Parts: C-alpha cells; sequence; structure tokens
RNA sequence: GAAAAAAUUUUUUUUUAGAAUCUUUUUAUGAGUAGAAAAUCGUGGGGUUUGUGUUGAAGCGAAAUACGUGAGUUUUCGUGGA
RNA sequence: UCUUAACCCACUCGUCUUGAAACACGGACCAAGGAGUCUAGCAAAUGUGCAAGUGUAUAUGAUUCUUUAAACAUUUUACGCA
RNA sequence: UGUAGGAGACCGAUAGCAAACAAGUACCGUGAGGGAAAGAUGAAAUAGUACUCAGGAAUGAGCAAUUAAAUAGUACCUGAAAUCGUUAAGAUGGAACGGAUUAAGAGAGAAAACAAGUAAAGAGGGGAAUAUUCUCUUCUUUAUUAAAAGAAACAUCAGUGAUU
C-alpha cells in the first residue's frame, strides 16, 4: 500500500496539497452530521431530500419473518425447468409441467412479461397476482393455491 | 461534495479502543476441537459419541 | 496429445499417455501474481507494539 | 514439475468428471475461457487476410 | 527440527552455550577419537579428561602431539604440554586450545570411563 | 509570443492505450490495431476502440436482446464487443453464430447445443478480416448502478435518480424536502 | 559555455549547487530545486543563481555515450562478458569496484583476450 | 503505534484461487516458461516430465 | 492451442531471468539465453520464439551441438555442423562462427 | 538486403536494425504559486532470480578526462576488517 | 579539477502576508531522531473472476501437521446483496 | 496477570519495555511521589603494554618490546560533522560568499584523445591426426612498413546576412 499513497506524491511540498492559505485544521466544521439545517442545509436539501422530520405510525416490535415473501414473475417460471424438460414440454402438448415454486423458495407469483402462447402449465404457489392468475388461465394453465 | 453518504454509521465513541478485541485464532481453535474430538472418539472404545436428535 | 512416461533410469521409456486437459487452460500470469501476493498477505503476521 | 504417472493420471480424473458423484465444485470443473491462439503472425500471414 | 517442541532460534541456542552448567560444559569438551581407536570401538567422540593424550589438527601448532596439561571447562580451553607461550614479561604459560581443534589418541581409562565405553559399545 | 488557446496543444480525451495487463488482451489489441491500420475499414477501427475501452463500461448483452436484434438478419454472424449472458425468461430456441469478448458457460452451452457457433475474436479476424456480411452489436449501458446514483442531483426538483439511501428499513427518507405535505417535494 | 567533441555535444559544464549551501553548512551541496516552497529564486530574478531544466538534455543519438564512443557496461563476473562480446565495438567494459584481485586479474586478462577496452584495468595493482 | 489488526484475513475467491492453480500447472507444462523461470533444462528430454 | 510465440514474448516483455539491463546508464539490454544465436534482447533474437530450434553453442573452449557400441574413452567442425543441421540467417551464423573460430 | 576501405582478378579489415507505451520520420508548442497528474530516483524488509566475499565486503574520508537534464548512479585512491 | 583575478550581474532564508531586503516574525553551529497514517464503514474510478446470480459465513473433512499460524476440500441446497 | 514454552516479512542501542548494564537502581522531592545516564579490545590477555634511558613525580623517548595489527593499549571496533593545531599555497583599501565568462597558476589522468600487419625469441591456450606427432590461434619483448582520427588554413557549394 505505502508505495503508492498521496504522501509519496506530495512529500517535499509544504502545505501538503491542503492549501497554503487554508492551513488544514482539526475539525473545521465540527463533527459528523452537525451542520444540517444550521449551515450545511443546502448540501442536505440537494443530495438527501427525505431526511428531516417524522412520518407514519410506530410498530414497536415488527419481526421480519412474519412478512417474509420471495416473489417470482410468470415469465421466468418456464426457466425454472432444465433444458431437456423444457424441450420435452415444447414437443408434447399432452402433459403440462407442474411447478412447485416452494422448492425454489418463492411464495407469490407475479404477472410480468410474455409467454409462448397455447401451452398449459400448472403453477402451485401460496399467492398469485391478479394478472398472473389471468395469464396462466389464458395460456391454458392452472393455478393451485397451496400453503 | 460528500454526496456518497448522508451519514457516517460508525459509532465508536464509547471508547472503542478500550473495549476492542482482535481475533485470528480460527484454524488453531479448529485443531484443538479436532484433537478433543479425536481423544473422545478413541477413548470410548470406538463407540459412537454422536447421538440421534 | 500423448506424452512419454519414463522409467527409474531416464534412458528407458514406458507407456505414452494422453495429457490432462489442464495443460490447454488459459495462462493468467497477472492473476497468478495478484493471487500469490494476496495468499502471502494471509501468511505473514502484522506486528503490534 | 516432476509428475508420477499416478499423479498425472489422477490430474486427468480430477478435471474429467469421473467418480465422487455430484460433489466436485458443486457440479463444476475446469477454468476454460475463450482467449485463444493461433499465433498472431499466422493470422496476418494467412493468404485471405 | 522435525521435532516442533525444541527451539531452532539462534538466540536461545547461543544463550544455552554461554550460560551452560558445568556438566553441560563437560559434555561440550568432547573431542574426536584417533582413527584406529575410532575403528576399534566404533566410537566417533569422547569427553576428554585432564591426563589424556591429544594431537592438534588446527591453529599454528597443528601436527603437534602431546599430553593434556589442564582443562578449563568454563571458558572452553584445554592446555597441552608442548603449546607453551611466554607472557609479555617472558613468563611461561600454556596456550589454550578449543576441544574441536584436536583429535584424542590415548584416553586414561578409569572405572567410570570404562562403564561409559561399555555403554557406547 | 503566439496567442494560441490551450497553448496550441491538441489534447485528446478518453483512453490513450489499453491499461490491462492481460497477455491475451494485449495480443488482441496488437492484432486489431494492425487490422485497423492496414485495412482502413471502419468496422475494424470500432473493434479496436471497443477493445481498448474500460472493462467495466464494456456491457453484458442479454441473449434475449441478441436474438431480438438479429431477427431481420439471415446472415448469422453476430459480433459483440462485450460479454454474452444467458436468458432464463424465454424458450430461446433460434441459433446464431456469435463472436463475443466473453461467454457465460450456460449461454455458450445453449448456443452450441442449438446448432450455433461461439466464435473467438482470433477466428473472427481470420475468417472475416473486412467485417463484411456481418452484424456488429453492443450490449446496453441501460442505467447501471452508478448511472442510477448519478446525473445532476436526485434531491433537486424535476429529476429522477437514486441518492445514497439505505431504505431496507421502515423509517427511511420520505419527509421534509421529499414530501408535498412536509415543507416541499422534489 | 559548452563542450563539443566530434558529433558529441555535451551542453552542461558546471553541475548545479543547491541554493544557499554556500552560506549555510547544514544545507547539502548536491542540487535541489526549491520546488516544494515559495522561494523568490524560482521567481527568475536575474543573476541570483541559475537553475536546471530539461532543455539542457543530451541529443537522441548520443544520449548516454562516453567520449570513448562506447556505452559503459559494468562487469562483476566473467560469464557476463559472453552476450556482450558481439557488440564490443559499441560498448566498453567497466569492472566493478568490489572484485577480489585473483578474480579481477582473471577478468582483466579474459576481457583483453575478448578484445574490448576496460576503463579501470590500469588500477588495483 | 501499531494496533494488532492490519488486515490479516483477506479473501480472494474460490474460483480465483482454483484458476491460479490450473493456470500455473498449465504454465508448468510450457517448455519455454520452464527455461524462462531460470531452471537449467537443456538436457531434459522434454519439459512435461 | 494455448501456447503462442507471441504470447510468450508478451509474457516475457519485461520479465525473464536472462534479460540483463545495465544499471550505470540504462542504454543496452542483453539476452543471456544460450538457445539464442544473437545475444541482444529482442524476440526476433530470442530462442523462446525461434521455430523448433537446434543450435551450435559455446561452452568452456568447446564447439557444442545442443539439442531439442557406445563411443567413449575408458572452425571446420563448426562448418560441418552448419552444413548438416541447417535451418540473412546463414550469414549471421557465419559471422558468429568466424568470431568464435578466430579466437575462443 | 550487401555497402565501403585496406591489400596483391584473388586474400584481409570495418559495418550488416524489427523491442507494436517499440523504431523511423515530420510539424507545432514550451510562464507558473495554491492545486491536480504522470514519469522517475533513493531507503528498510520479504519472496524470486544469479551474483559479490578476507589476493579484503560493508562503512567511511579524499577524489574521478566518468555517466545521467536532475534526483542520483558508477568508479579511483586512502582508510577498514566483516 | 581546484585557485585567485578581472568585466557584467547578484539585497537574509523560511514564513504568514495585497504587499518582506525590511525598522515584520523564527534561525549561534553541527550531528542523529522528527510529521497525511492505520482500522472501521461508504463512494467513484480502474484492474480482475464469475453471472441472474454471487460471496464458503460460522463450521466440518484430511496419509495438513520442520514450512503448515495456509494451503487444500465442502458432506457416501443457512445468511448478505442483486 | 503469573509462570513455562514456541514465534516473527517486529526494534537493532537517541530504537525497542522506563530498563541489552550491579534499573525500578543511582539521583531528586517534607511526603504522596518523581525517576535517569549507562552495551561492543583482540583469535587468544593462561598474549594486557616487558625492559632500558631521561625524568622529584607525572610522564616522554628508545637503536628496546607483545600481537597479524597498538594512530588495536583496556572511559580500547569503525571513528562522520561542528571545532581547533602544524605545515604548505594563495588572498586581503568600511563585509562575506554566489551566478554568468574567460585567464593564469597549482594538481591529476591516456579508456576516442595515432600507428593494422611483417621478421627475429620469450610465455600461453586450442583443434586435428594416431599420451604425442602435425597444425591453428592470443599476450610479452626488439626494428620495420602502413594507415586512420581530430584541429588548422584556403578554395568550393547550399542556407542566411551585411555591404557598394
Amino acid at each position: 500500500a505505502t508505495r503508492f499513497k498521496k504522501n509519496r506524491k506530495k512529500r517535499g511540498h509544504v502545505s501538503a496539497g491542503h492549501g497554503r492559505v487554508g492551513k488544514h485544521r482539526k475539525h473545521p466544521g465540527g463533527r459528523g452530521k452537525a451542520g444540517g439545517l444550521h449551515h450545511m442545509r443546502i448540501n442536505f436539501d440537494k443530495y438527501h431530500p427525505g431526511y428531516f422530520g417524522k412520518v407514519g405510525m410506530r410498530h414497536l416490535n415488527l419481526l421480519k419473518n412474519r412478512t417474509y415473501c420471495p416473489t417470482i414473475n410468470v415469465d421466468k417460471l418456464w426457466g425454472l425447468l432444465p433444458e431437456e424438460k423444457k424441450k420435452e414440454f415444447s414437443e408434447n402438448k399432452d402433459i403440462a409441467p407442474v411447478i412447485d415454486v416452494t422448492r425454489k423458495g418463492y411464495f407469490k407469483v407475479l404477472g410480468n412479461g410474455k409467454l409462448k402462447h397455447n401451452q398449459p402449465i400448472v403453477v402451485k404457489a401460496r399467492y398469485f397476482s391478479s394478472v398472473a392468475e389471468k395469464k396462466i388461465k389464458a395460456v391454458g394453465g392452472q393455478c393451485i393455491l397451496v400453503a | 461534495v460528500a454526496h456518497n453518504n448522508v451519514l457516517p454509521n460508525v459509532h465508536l465513541h464509547k471508547w472503542w479502543q478500550h473495549r476492542v478485541r482482535v481475533n485470528f485464532s480460527k484454524n488453531i481453535k479448529k485443531k484443538k476441537r479436532r484433537l478433543l474430538r479425536e481423544k473422545r472418539r478413541k477413548a470410548n472404545g470406538g463407540t459412537p459419541i454422536e447421538k440421534l436428535h | 496429445p500423448v506424452a512419454n512416461v519414463y522409467s527409474t533410469n531416464g534412458k528407458n521409456v514406458v507407456g505414452e499417455v494422453e495429457i490432462p486437459v489442464v495443460f490447454q487452460t488459459p495462462i493468467r500470469n497477472d492473476l497468478i501474481q495478484s493471487v500469490y501476493t494476496n495468499m502471502s498477505k494471509n501468511r505473514r503476521h502484522p506486528y503490534a507494539v | 514439475c516432476i509428475w508420477s504417472e499416478s499423479a498425472f493420471k489422477k490430474l486427468d480424473v480430477i478435471y474429467g468428471k469421473i467418480h465422487e458423484k455430484k460433489v466436485t465444485k458443486k457440479n463444476y470443473i475446469l477454468p476454460k475461457s475463450i482467449v485463444h491462439n493461433p499465433d498472431i503472425y499466422r493470422i496476418i500471414h494467412s493468404d485471405k487476410v | 527440527k522435525f521435532n516442533k517442541q525444541k527451539s531452532s532460534s539462534r538466540r536461545k541456542m547461543r544463550k544455552a552455550h554461554f550460560t551452560a552448567p558445568a556438566g553441560l560444559r563437560r559434555k561440550i569438551m568432547s573431542s574426536k577419537l584417533s582413527k584406529e581407536l575410532r575403528l576399534k570401538y566404533k566410537t566417533r567422540s569422547l569427553p576428554v579428561r585432564k591426563d589424556d593424550e591429544v594431537l592438534i589438527c588446527r591453529g599454528h601448532n597443528h601436527g603437534r602431539e602431546g599430553k593434556v596439561v589442564k582443562i578449563n571447562r568454563k571458558r572452553y580451553k584445554i592446555y597441552v604440554e608442548r603449546v607453551t607461550r611466554e607472557k609479555v614479561n617472558g613468563e611461561s604459560t600454556f596456550i589454550g586450545i578449543h576441544p574441536s581443534n584436536v583429535v584424542l589418541t590415548k584416553l586414561k581409562v578409569d572405572k567410570n570411563r570404562k562403564k561409559i565405553l561399555d555403554r557406547k559399545a | 509570443g503566439i496567442a494560441l488557446k490551450n497553448v496550441g496543444r491538441i489534447k485528446k480525451h478518453g483512453r490513450k492505450h489499453l491499461v490491462s495487463k492481460n497477455p491475451y488482451l494485449r495480443l488482441l489489441v496488437k492484432l486489431y490495431n494492425f487490422l485497423a491500420r492496414r485495412t482502413n475499414a471502419n468496422f475494424n477501427k470500432i473493434i479496436a476502440k471497443r477493445l481498448i475501452m474500460p472493462k467495466r463500461y464494456r456491457p453484458p448483452l442479454s441473449l434475449s436482446k441478441l436474438q431480438y436484434h438479429m431477427a431481420n438478419h439471415p446472415n448469422d454472424i453476430a459480433v459483440v464487443v462485450g460479454s454474452i449472458t444467458d436468458d432464463k425468461r424465454l424458450f430461446s430456441l433460434k441459433q446464431l453464430k456469435v463472436c463475443a469478448l466473453r461467454f457465460t458457460e450456460t449461454a455458450r452451452k445453449r448456443i452450441e447445443d442449438a446448432g450455433g457457433e461461439c466464435l473467438t475474436f482470433d477466428q473472427l479476424a481470420l475468417k472475416y478480416p473486412t467485417g463484411k456480411k456481418c452484424v456488429l452489436l453492443r450490449g446496453p449501458t441501460k442505467a447501471r448502478t452508478a448511472e442510477k446514483h448519478f446525473g445532476k442531483a436526485p434531491g433537486k426538483p424535476k429529476s429522477k435518480a437514486r441518492p445514497y439511501v439505505r431504505s431496507k428499513g421502515r423509517k427511511f427518507e420520505k419527509a421534509r424536502g421529499r414530501r408535498k405535505s412536509r415543507a416541499y417535494k422534489k | 559555455a559548452v563542450k563539443k567533441v566530434g558529433k558529441i555535444i555535451k551542453k552542461r559544464t558546471k553541475k548545479f549547487t543547491r541554493f544557499q549551501s554556500n552560506r549555510f553548512m547544514r544545507v547539502k551541496p548536491a542540487w535541489r530545486k526549491p520546488r516544494g516552497i515559495d522561494c523568490r529564486v524560482r521567481r527568475r530574478y536575474k543573476g541570483t543563481n541559475l537553475m536546471p531544466s530539461i532543455g539542457y538534455g543530451s541529443n537522441k543519438k548520443t544520449k548516454f555515450l562516453l567520449p570513448n564512443n562506447k556505452y559503459k557496461y559494468v562487469v562483476k563476473n566473467v560469464k557476463e562478458m559472453e552476450p556482450l562480446i558481439m557488440n564490443h565495438t559499441k560498448y566498453c567494459v567497466q569492472i566493478a569496484h568490489n572484485v577480489s584481485s585473483k578474480k579481477r586479474k582473471q577478468i582483466i586478462e579474459r576481457a583483453k583476450q575478448m578484445n574490448v577496452s576496460v576503463i579501470n584495468a590500469k588500477a588495483r595493482l | 503505534p501499531t494496533k494488532i489488526w492490519r488486515r490479516w484475513g483477506r479473501k480472494v475467491n474460490l474460483k480465483e484461487k482454483r484458476y491460479a492453480v490450473c493456470s500455473s500447472i498449465a504454465a508448468s507444462g510450457v517448455t519455454s516458461l520452464v527455461l524462462a523461470r531460470g531452471h537449467r533444462i537443456s538436457h531434459l528430454k522434454e519439459v512435461p516430465l | 492451442s494455448n501456447v503462442s510465440n507471441a504470447l510468450v514474448w508478451e509474457l516475457t516483455r519485461k520479465s525473464n531471468c536472462f534479460i540483463k539491463k545495465n544499471k550505470a546508464g540504462k542504454k543496452g539490454v542483453f539476452l543471456c539465453d544460450p538457445l539464442n544465436v544473437n545475444y541482444k534482447n529482442t524476440p526476433s533474437s530470442s530462442g523462446l520464439v525461434k521455430s523448433n530450434s537446434t543450435n551450435v553453442t559455446l561452452k568452456d573452449g568447446k564447439v557444442v551441438f545442443s539439442v531439442k557400441v557406445n563411443q567413449h574413452f575408458k572452425m571446420k567442425n563448426v562448418e560441418k555442423l552448419l552444413q548438416q543441421h541447417g535451418s540473412k540467417n546463414k550469414e549471421k551464423l557465419l559471422k558468429k562462427y568466424k568470431r568464435l573460430s578466430k579466437l575462443y
């Protein structure tokens, strides 16, 4: 590290890259976030707009795991098949892939993107978006609610 | 300038250098654990120290 | 791509064997230099007073 | 580097996907980037080029 | 070395050499044994006693043979009869010889030394 | 004493050399510099510049984007001055012949399986030294993480950008200066 | 002035002496520019003390050349002669300071047999 | 004064480390590189021994 | 294949054991590789690059052929070696041989 | 890919480049504190390489037809004894 | 090279300072020591590896047990960030 | 933390524990307390400065004398700078030193700053031939023919001026 640092660039130059007029002082604005509102307000406004004051209720003891949900969009569901499985379904319209999204850790199925139309697929999941259910039904697939 | 972050999140003002501990014992502890487990495993007649949970 | 295998005396030669695919792998000398230095950093001790 | 025939052969097995079920690098083998030769002088000399 | 209990640091080894007990000093007052005797007992080396007979192999006095006068165990010098030296005033003392500069011919053999020779055999 | 601006200097900007220490990439810029200089082809000159360009600013291309771009081309030889990444969001059947700086292993395997060609830059130079009957492609910059962060102030009004924010928590940046109710909004 | 010799122009006689080292014992004699500081002599007040810059530099053809018309090559072992020999016309031998006399004699004799000038061969007798 | 911690544990990835070993073994394969490294090697029959 | 003569030069452009550059003024960089026939540092000079080479060298007062019942005791020679094993270059080899023959 | 000179058609002598941040060539340009950059140079240790050591090293003092724009490098003589 | 000469030029350096040769300040002299660092967390830049994944965390394993206080491996589908 | 180990990409005597040592000592403070400076002869002093002369005595000197070495002599390794002594050289009318430029003195040096080859007789090394015959080569020496190199001077050009 020490080979390449700023001291090696400035070593004989007296004011050290920190200004002959200025003369580098211990804490020339005071500590940390102190100048907010008071004299660094312009910095806070232009770079940190939401910062000051309160919003909303207090939950007091939230717990993350109650609301924990990983989501997946329908577009990427056929991608959860390996290559040979995807070829096999593409060939054969007699059978649908069943997809248990839980093994892949997902719990809500969302509606984004296109599908290769006229091919059934069974989606098993806890939760589905309104659009996702409609598109899965539209393409001839099935939605299965399961805990 | 200083548009990288609103805050320092560092909070070391409760005299951190007094409180501090530096840790690099890892492998040596593992060897001690291995030695202890080897000694136990051997000592019990070779009879498994594992137990079904 | 066969390489000759040798005996205990180097003038006597046994069965030729197809080389490992490793010897066709990319040579990243700069990567090796960075890895060596980083590994070395993990090996040497910082010194307190 | 001086290799035993055993070591040399084992090296091929290591990067060959043989034995040890699905374990090796969690179903992975072999650094194998597409950086490549033919040597540069051959490419320029090449009659079409 | 291959043992990882015993130190290989220079500092400690030197310290042990310098602050050595008398028995330790006696141990390192060993000399190589003369070639036929070496063959006879298959013994490389013996600790010298005061009345032994050495040949000198190193220093300006190499190739002088003779009886050992006195041993100084402490500062690692044996004294041999024909390595005399006069002092600055002309008075005669013996030149001190490091024990690794000499090869031992005639050992004086006591009961204890004989028991050691028996141990070596 | 002459009056010239910038003391008469022409001062070029951006990369002045490739600063990578990679032997293969140094060999490749030697090759493409030679190919550009001798041919005087615009295709080669672009390749040389894109090879010199920062590795971070060299983009990934999506396989979906590559296929979407190549759709009107019956000639199959795609050239990409970046990395080609795979797609897990569609069937991705139709093969191509693609030269790229780097291939993901999954993408390469799919392209090879489909009956395509994953082509080296040395192979491209050898076969197609003029670049004729080919298609040069770029992956998109598409507002990368730094680009999302920067661009003439996120806290200014009438601007869309990401500030620093650690907004995984609940009580994070939403009030005074970002809110029409509390003082004012951006 | 300057020192022309054949097609070899050397443009600097009188190597520079560090400012104020004439007045003060503490200041080292070997040159230093007062670049790190304001100093009123970098401000080019005429005749105060001349100071160096790149322009005095040697010509590209003669760049490191000796008046021998031969580049100096320093030799500390005999085997280092062997690549050097085919360019003996354009290079001259310097034998390193730290060479023991038996070896030095051997190197001198061998170098003379190899037919290249050795500039310190007339020393360490 | 030196505090005890001066970055004793650095990372460098599993993939990077693996790459360095494979590429170094590949490099060890190469005859020119063996000579270039300073090994005396003229009378060895060929470098992959 | 992975190896390339050019790639070796790119690898050894700065770094090789037998590259030697003078400290007392930088002008002159030599290549001490005995597989070379010309001993300045360039990849054209270098035996690392040279195609599948076989070479007549110089060691300890002897003409040497070095190589890429038993017979034992228990300049014209150089000319003979060149005419046998062969490959501008011939003239350069002749020049080296002339120097080596005239005085060792 | 052959140029010249010495000899007495034939012998001898000098030279005889390919390092792509490299080499040849052209033209323009050169102020500078605060300040930013790049190229270097030197010191302690380590890995690596191939060397220097008691026919005297490091160090030191006096110097050098010495080298480099320069920082400095190298060397000679004297001391010196690892 | 050193040495005086003689001609021409040449005001105490450092300093804060609009402005220092100042009747502004520090400096009797010489030697050695003597000042932008380290950690944490963040950012952009560039290099480097992999990619819709990535990072083996803690930890287990070994004919790992001068070096070895790291190097090696990941069960004959945790967590960070995206 | 105490003791016992093993360590080190640590410090190397103004550093590093305050302490490499007869240091938590000397010494200082009414006292609570504060708290240093301070390593190195040589291989061997079981090699430690013998002896003589001149000296009141210190000491000095030696044609004397230890040691490889005493300008290694025990407040002993190397021994920088400030500072000061001897000798020599120069200088010197109310500063001093410097830059730029020549001069005259005093020193040093021959490697670019001249002499390839030939004959005579000394020293080496090789190669071939079948440990020794033939022969190829480099240094010293005597004298004996070349030459090249730079500086001059004028002429001749090209570029640039000034002149009438």
